[PDB]
């Protein structure tokens, strides 16, 4: 079925780049909306980034735009985070989010996002 | 367009056995997979009337799996009783609704 | 369920035959029907199908142009006839039911005992 | 500074009618032009209102849907299209005008038309 | 659907005398009132707007003042050619909304 | 732009339980609310969508209720493998993004 | 007997909480509200104030009930009267060039009514704002929330509002004696999307109890036509809802149980 393995992620300093990656399988990944969520230890859940199922509009968090990137390979099934200039705030589980529904024109402006189906969550811990 | 499965299968009574079909070009589950049973000198008899299902009247011990990765349709034994060796064939459509079968595999006790 | 055969015999090299399978036990109109062939020691192949009201006829390639088929709710029978049939036709044909009225993919539920053709 | 109208008359209940007000003088273009009826030994009641472009309208709630103002700044003319008329709909009507600074309504129907009876 | 109502129905008074004509709305109109005189048979013409100020060339002897949703329209000398009809419009918001009218008639 | 939800929440089993969720007019009160499952140390699961709906792969004794400022999320027989905390989403239309609650740690007696 | 088919919700739609609500937004950050799952009468919209515009571009008043839709989506702005006319299809200007573009082949209703007697204020609103200049035109359904000053002369401009640059945004002004075409108006734009999913909105038209083996006028999820249905041991792609062939619709997938049913004349 519908099938999101993340991956890509452990410590870094201060100052320093990581980069998470999704693979999906099950579905038509080239066809749906993707998200970015993450949760710190013990504390709530909080969404970090949006993409297209074209790659042109992405929508970040006010507490990571600036900071990150979010990208998609519809040739692959592979989603992506680019995590430039890490705080010690960005440690947390980071899942990878699928859209419920389908949207008709990928460039207009969409609302009421909703997650059917997640992946198992890369751990991100940012220290010395 | 093909369906290809292997040629024979050992086993044992008591057992459990596996026969595997592979649709070549074309995506699985798309269309079902019926599995057929033919003893030597008998008419066939469907065992799986689609990806899992079962007649009224066909053993409890029969399964059938469309597991998707690897593109393949597989039928279970579970428990080997005497009346048990003949050709299983498997088939299925290609999405222009011809069907197309597979080629047979002979299990032997 | 019963779905007997006739017309079993040889034939020759752009000859000309017709197999006519009887039924019963269940409903016959609400069905579908098809012919498959076994060459002797080979494995399966399917020949020719039609719908249960009988206005439709789907073919194989190597039976595209050379045979057909139709059937008879009041006689409860189902025919086919091969024409120009070369070698490569030997077999034993089995007329087989479906679950379903159309079946234009085929789903075969029930079988008949067959019936041989040479040559 | 004159609106002359130019319409009307007799008519047929469900009857369909086509009053014009021609303007002279001011600026028409720099205008919001209404129409407004006063039946027989009645009171004034204001019916319709169309804006400097042509672009908002706004009906009473006895004509709407009934009625149909329009404008034209080239001919310098305004027009009233009364369709499914009654024996109530018997009235003068006036064309009148209010001024708009830049956006608002200033010293509303200055100047009034004759009036024709309908 | 500002429902106005003006007060007194009918009205007379002598060549020299103060009237009063009141004018009442159901919501608030502000500032937002007009008054017009017609004389019977011609079109009507412009008072006072925006509730207290005069035109160029109305007479200066109409005095108009008010607020909120009563408004009041008084006069101290009265002339030959004062005797018509007068009326109040509200231009709050669509649908605009005339009175009924008041009959101001020699005595 | 913050929804509150009560950081735990109790019940003896066979009773039911309820979870309340209070945000404003530009997220609960006027928009759509859901409902994830997570157990600990695992990925959330859609509990409930668009404020009342169960997906097909959730029990019946899940129901979801928004009224006015407020969302509810009830649980009707308490069998004790369903303690995992459940978070509340949201919609806000002043930053425009999904809100998230703080989680109900759901505990059993 | 004739089978209309519709799936089993039962919830109604949330339209009288997108016409009745107490702010709108102005026309750069336009609220857009997303309608699933529910049974719209569409009753409350065609009745629900007198209406300066009901325009439906695509579908028909008469039609959206026994229609079934995929997802309906509620926009909703403030404009000035004037501006009505450049919420339509294929239109130029300030409002659907820079604010709010519709596509070409737009599906769905502009509703449109005044405002002044609660958007207005003596003092002035200057709640309300629309963007005046943007560097590029907007695309169907595109929103720029951007606040970012603009600059139209070779020599840069960043933080200030001098020359040669402006701010985008500017506020309209409310005044309850505004002329009528300069006056608050209140438009919500119902736009219906139709995909290969399954249908979440739906007229309320009860659906009927299902029969084969039999000739009926058939209508499921608002595709209808004639013929007898029966049985399919055919299977597509789930969310997928009917099949075209060689573009008859030889079968449809029952939307209350989500059998495949074969249809023949």
């Amino acid at each position: 079925e519908v099938q999101l393995v993340e991956s890509g992620g452990g410590l870094a300093k201060p100052g320093g780049s990581l980069r998470l990656s999704c693979a999906a399988s099950g579905f038509t990944f080239s066809s749906y909306w993707m998200n970015w969520v993450r949760q710190a230890p013990g504390k709530g859940l909080e969404w970090v980034s949006v993409i297209n199922s074209g790659g042109d509009n992405a929508y970040y968090a006010d507490s990571v735009k600036g900071r990150f990137t979010t990208s998609r390979d519809n040739s692959k099934s592979t989603l992506s985070l680019q995590m430039n200039s890490l705080r010690e705030e960005d440690t947390a589980v980071y899942y990878c989010a699928k859209d419920r529904n389908l949207y008709y024109y990928d460039s207009g402006y969409y609302t009421e996002f909703s997650f059917d189906y997640w992946g198992q969550g890369v751990l991100v811990t940012v220290s010395s | 367009v093909v369906f290809t499965q292997s040629h024979s299968v050992s086993g044992s009574p008591g057992q459990t056995v596996t026969i595997s079909c592979t649709r070549n070009s074309g995506s699985i589950d798309s269309e079902y997979v019926q599995w057929y049973q033919q003893r030597p000198g008998s008419a066939p008899t469907t065992v799986i009337y689609r990806d899992n299902q079962r007649p009224s009247g066909v053993p409890d011990r029969f399964s059938g799996s469309i597991d998707s990765s690897s593109n393949s349709a597989s039928l279970a034994i579970s428990g080997l009783k005497s009346e048990d060796e003949a050709d299983y064939y498997c088939q299925s459509a290609d999405g222009n609704y011809n069907p197309f079968f597979g080629g047979g595999t002979r299990l032997t006790v | 369920v019963q779905l007997m055969e006739s017309g079993g015999g040889v034939v020759q090299p752009g000859g000309s035959l017709r197999l006519s399978c009887a039924a019963s036990g269940f409903t016959f109109g609400d069905y579908a029907l098809h012919w498959v062939r076994q060459a002797p020691g080979k494995g399966l192949e399917w020949v020719s199908g039609i719908t249960w009201t009988g206005t439709r006829t789907y073919y194989a390639g190597s039976v595209k142009g050379r045979f057909t088929i139709s059937r008879d709710n009041a006689k409860n029978s189902l025919y086919l006839q091969m024409t120009r049939l070369r070698a490569e036709d030997t077999a034993f044909y089995y007329c087989t039911k479906d679950r379903v009225a159309v079946g234009r993919p085929p789903s075969f539920d029930s079988w008949g005992q067959g019936v041989l053709v040479t040559v | 500074v004159q609106l002359v109208e130019s319409g009307g008359g007799l008519v047929k209940p469900g009857g369909s009618l086509r009053l014009s007000c021609v303007a002279s003088g001011f600026t028409f273009s720099d205008y919001e032009m209404h129409w407004v009826r006063q039946a027989p030994g009645k009171g004034l009641e204001w019916v319709s209102v169309i804006s400097e472009s042509g672009g908002t309208t706004y009906y009473a709630d006895s004509v709407k849907g009934r009625f149909t103002i329009s404008r034209d700044n080239a001919k310098n003319s305004l027009f009233l299209q009364m369709n499914s008329l009654r024996a109530e709909d018997t009235a003068v009507y006036y064309c009148t005008r209010v001024v708009i600074v830049v956006f608002t309504a200033m010293r509303h129907f200055d100047y009034w038309g004759q009036g024709v009876l309908v | 659907d500002i429902q106005m109502t003006q007060s007194p129905s009918s009205l007379s008074a002598p060549v020299g005398d103060t009237v009063t004509i009141t004018c009442r709305a159901s919501q608030g109109i502000n500032s937002y009132l007009n008054w017009f005189q017609q004389k019977p048979g011609k079109a009507p013409k412009l008072l006072i707007y925006d509730a207290s100020t005069l035109e160029s060339g109305v007479p200066s002897r109409f005095s108009g003042s008010g607020s909120g949703t009563d408004f009041t329209l008084t006069i101290s000398s009265l002339q030959p050619e004062d005797f018509a009809t007068y009326y109040c419009l509200q231009y709050n918001n669509y649908p605009f909304t005339f009175g009924p009218g008041t009959r101001l008639d020699i005595k | 732009s913050v929804l509150t939800q009560p950081p735990s929440v109790s019940g003896d089993p066979g009773q039911s339980v309820t979870i309340s969720c209070t945000g404003s007019s530009s997220n609960i009160g006027g928009y759509y609310v859901n409902w994830y499952q997570q157990f600990p140390g695992t990925a959330p699961k859609l509990l409930i969508y668009d404020d009342n709906n169960r997906p097909s792969g959730v029990s019946d004794r899940f129901s979801g209720s928004k009224s006015g400022t407020s969302a509810s999320l009830t649980i009707t027989g308490l069998q004790p493998g369903d303690e995992a905390d459940y978070h509340c989403s949201g919609w806000d239309s002043s930053l425009s993004a999904v809100l998230f609650g703080r989680g109900t740690r759901l505990t059993v007696l | 007997e004739s089978i209309v088919r519709f799936p089993n919700i039962t919830n109604l739609c949330p339209f009288h909480e997108v016409f009745n609500a107490t702010t709108f937004a102005s026309v750069y950050a336009w609220n857009r509200k997303r309608i699933s799952n529910c049974v719209a009468d569409y009753s409350v919209i065609y009745n629900f104030a007198p209406f300066f515009a009901f325009k439906c571009y695509g579908v028909s008043p008469t039609k959206l009930n026994d229609l079934c839709f995929t997802n309906v989506y509620a926009d909703s702005f403030v404009i000035r009267g004037n501006e009505v006319s450049q919420i339509a299809p294929g239109q130029t200007g300030n409002i659907a060039d820079y604010n709010y573009k519709l596509p070409d082949d737009f599906t769905g209703c502009v509703i449109a009514w005044n405002s002044n007697k609660l958007d207005s204020k003596p003092s002035g609103n200057y709640n309300y704002l629309y963007r005046l200049f943007r560097k590029s035109k907007l695309k169907p359904f595109e929103r720029d929330i951007s606040t970012e000053i603009y600059q139209a002369g070779n020599k840069p401009c960043n933080g200030v509002a001098g020359p040669n640059c402006y701010s985008p945004l500017q506020s309209y002004g409310f005044r309850p004696t505004y002329g009528v075409g300069h006056q608050p108006y209140r438009v919500v734009v119902l736009s219906f999307e139709l995909l290969h999913a399954p249908a979440t909105v739906c007229g309320p038209k009860k659906s009927t109890n299902l029969v084969k083996n039999k000739c009926v006028n058939f209508n499921f999820n608002g595709l209808t036509g004639t013929g007898v249905l029966t049985e399919s041991n055919k299977k597509f792609l789930p969310f997928q809802q009917f099949g075209r062939d060689i573009d008859t619709t030889d079968a449809v997938r029952d939307p209350q149980t989500l059998e495949i049913l074969d249809i023949t004349p």
